[PDB]
């Protein structure tokens, strides 16, 4: 079972470029996906496959994978960007769990 | 327009059971697995079921849910159902319906769809 | 030290082999070509930089990488070529003219060989043809590729392996699918059997509703390389680049000798000249005149023939060979 680790949370100023990361053991050698969310509207995917994104999704958003972490780049931080945001795996392995990371707010 | 809406929830005491309808609408519901998933209070998002398609002949289950909820659809009135049997007080949440997309190669899936949620909750 | 489908195996027909052909370049005045396959080449199993032995793909269902040394290794268009240089993906050897271009491994009796076509043809410079570079002849500027290994003429990216299927890893008894790993290794198996269903097994492990074998797929978690975006391999759906890699090899300028060719005897008769011309090889003269109209002329000319000009007041120029130019004025 992997355990997916984000920090509670990020403070960014609007303008620069921030980074939230998850945490886990192997994690490089999967598919991570980042879902946004503001409480209490349901959360919304924003990052899928580690590199690309849906339909709508602003060009500030980016994905990274890589050994032991992953991370979520949001260049440009507005005050629209301030949101809870869960990385996500699907643990096949052990019995097709669904596994959320911890989640970080920005 | 691709829409799910859940129904059902309210209040429900330990060791009693509910039935969570979910319609869709918008898509073939028979060409896509479903899912339920579940949001307490405060905290994360939480993954309970998934129902395969387009019979959903295999149903997966997280481990403290097996033997309690059951996952059933019907494809006709495009609708998906979750049954909970001995509830207990740390059930209560929101439970969002959920369509799945899987990608084959790799064997990914994430979910794309979801609808506005539906909340039980667990006291005495 | 992936496999690519190579059109032209050892015996006639296309396979998939760890020394497929997927470019060639010969642009270089020397005539040294430059050459792209899928081995590892000065290096050992681990990737260690080591001249004397390479590594590459294996003919087996683990599909481990297998290595061997370099004195096995020839290369060949119309007679045998000559090894100039080797770093991973890519050669450097100078060919004899030929249409084609031919790799082959010699593990004894196991001599798997690669063809593709490509027409190289012997090329030279200057204004004189000749079959070898001469002794003597004037210094003018070429460009060759530099046998030193560690220059880059560009970068070539590379990317996750992608999907390696086998029905080794699978196996049939009773109407029934079974996944065999191979020990120790966790191998990431799919099937649709009716409802598609995904899993990894570590072990030998049994499927229910399945009866066909071609219903289910089994191949390892092997991310432990990278694979260059070669068109012959099913890839990664997270085909981000991943890696770049040098082009060894570069196309660096130099100078070159080229012949002189023969010394041409001017007969002049009114208001015009007879050059007398030798040239045993394809010699280019060129000329033209200094007034209004230039009127150049070019000719390629082999043996001994005379040629008839006429030069007027203005003037005239003309270059035969690589020599420097000539100018006249008649009276």
């Amino acid at each position: 079972s992997y355990e997916l680790t984000q920090p509670p949370s990020v403070s960014a100023s609007p303008g620069q470029t921030a980074r939230i990361t998850c945490g886990g053991i192997n994690i490089g050698s999967e598919l991570v996906h980042w879902y946004q969310q503001k409480p209490p509207q349901a959360p919304v995917l924003v990052i899928y496959a580690n590199g690309e994104r849906p339909s709508g999704i602003p060009e500030r958003f980016s994905g990274s994978n890589s050994g032991n972490t992953a991370t979520l780049t949001i260049s440009g931080v507005e005050a629209g960007d301030e949101a809870d945001y869960y990385c996500q795996l699907w643990d096949i392995s052990s019995d097709h769990n669904y596994i959320f990371g911890d989640g970080t707010r920005l | 327009e691709v829409q799910l809406v859940e129904s059902g929830g309210g209040l429900v005491q330990p060791g009693g059971s509910l039935r969570l309808s979910c319609v869709a609408s918008g898509f073939t519901f028979s060409d896509y697995r479903m899912a339920w998933v579940r949001q307490a209070t405060g905290k994360g998002l939480e993954w309970v079921s998934t129902i395969s398609q387009p019979s959903g002949t295999n149903t997966y289950y997280l481990d403290p849910v097996k033997g309690r909820f059951t996952v059933s659809r019907d494809n006709a009135k495009n609708t998906l159902y979750l049954q909970m049997h001995s509830l207990r007080a740390e059930d209560t949440a929101v439970y969002y319906c959920a369509r799945v997309v899987t990608e084959s190669r790799p064997p990914a899936a994430w979910f794309d769809v979801w609808g506005p949620g539906v909340l039980v909750t667990v006291s005495s | 030290p992936y496999l690519g489908f190579c059109p032209y195996c050892r015996h006639s027909a296309p396979c998939f082999s760890p020394i497929k052909i997927e470019n060639v370049w010969d642009e270089s005045d020397d005539g040294s070509i430059r050459i792209q396959v899928s081995a590892q080449f000065g290096y050992n199993q681990a990737g260690t930089a080591d001249v004397t032995k390479f590594r590459y793909m294996s003919f087996d269902h683990d599909h481990d990488i297998k290595e061997d040394s370099m004195d096995k290794i020839a290369i060949s268009t119309s007679g045998p070529c000559r090894r100039l240089g080797h770093k991973g993906y890519f050669l450097l050897a100078q060919c004899p003219p030929g249409d084609s271009v031919t790799v082959s491994i010699t593990s004894g009796a196991s001599e798997n060989s690669c063809t593709v076509e490509k027409k190289i043809r012997r090329k030279f410079v200057g204004r004189e043809e000749y079959l070898f570079p001469p002794v003597h002849g004037k210094l003018v500027k070429c460009h060759v590729y530099d046998h030193l290994k560690e220059t880059s003429a560009g970068y070539i990216t590379m990317h996750r392996p992608g999907p390696h299927a086998y029905k080794s890893y699978l196996e049939e008894a009773s109407g029934e699918v079974y996944i065999k790993p191979p020990s120790g290794k966790n191998v990431t198996y799919e099937c649709k059997c009716g409802d598609y269903s995904t899993g990894i097994v570590s072990t030998r492990t049994k499927m229910n509703g399945c009866t066909k074998a071609k219903q289910c797929i089994a191949y390892k978690s092997d991310q432990t390389k990278w694979v260059f975006n070669s068109p012959d391999l099913i890839r990664h759906t997270d085909h981000s680049v991943q890696g770049k890699l040098h082009i060894p090899f570069r196309l660096t300028p130099t100078v070159c000798p080229v012949p002189l060719a023969h010394t041409p005897t001017v007969t002049k008769w009114f208001k015009g000249i007879t050059l007398h011309l030798t040239a045993t090889r394809p010699t280019l003269l060129t000329t033209r005149k200094l007034g209004l109209r230039a009127d150049a002329t070019a000719e390629w000319i082999t043996g001994t023939t005379s040629r008839n000009f006429s030069v007027g007041r203005e003037g005239l120029e003309y270059v035969w060979g690589n020599h420097e130019p000539v100018r006249v004025w008649a009276q």
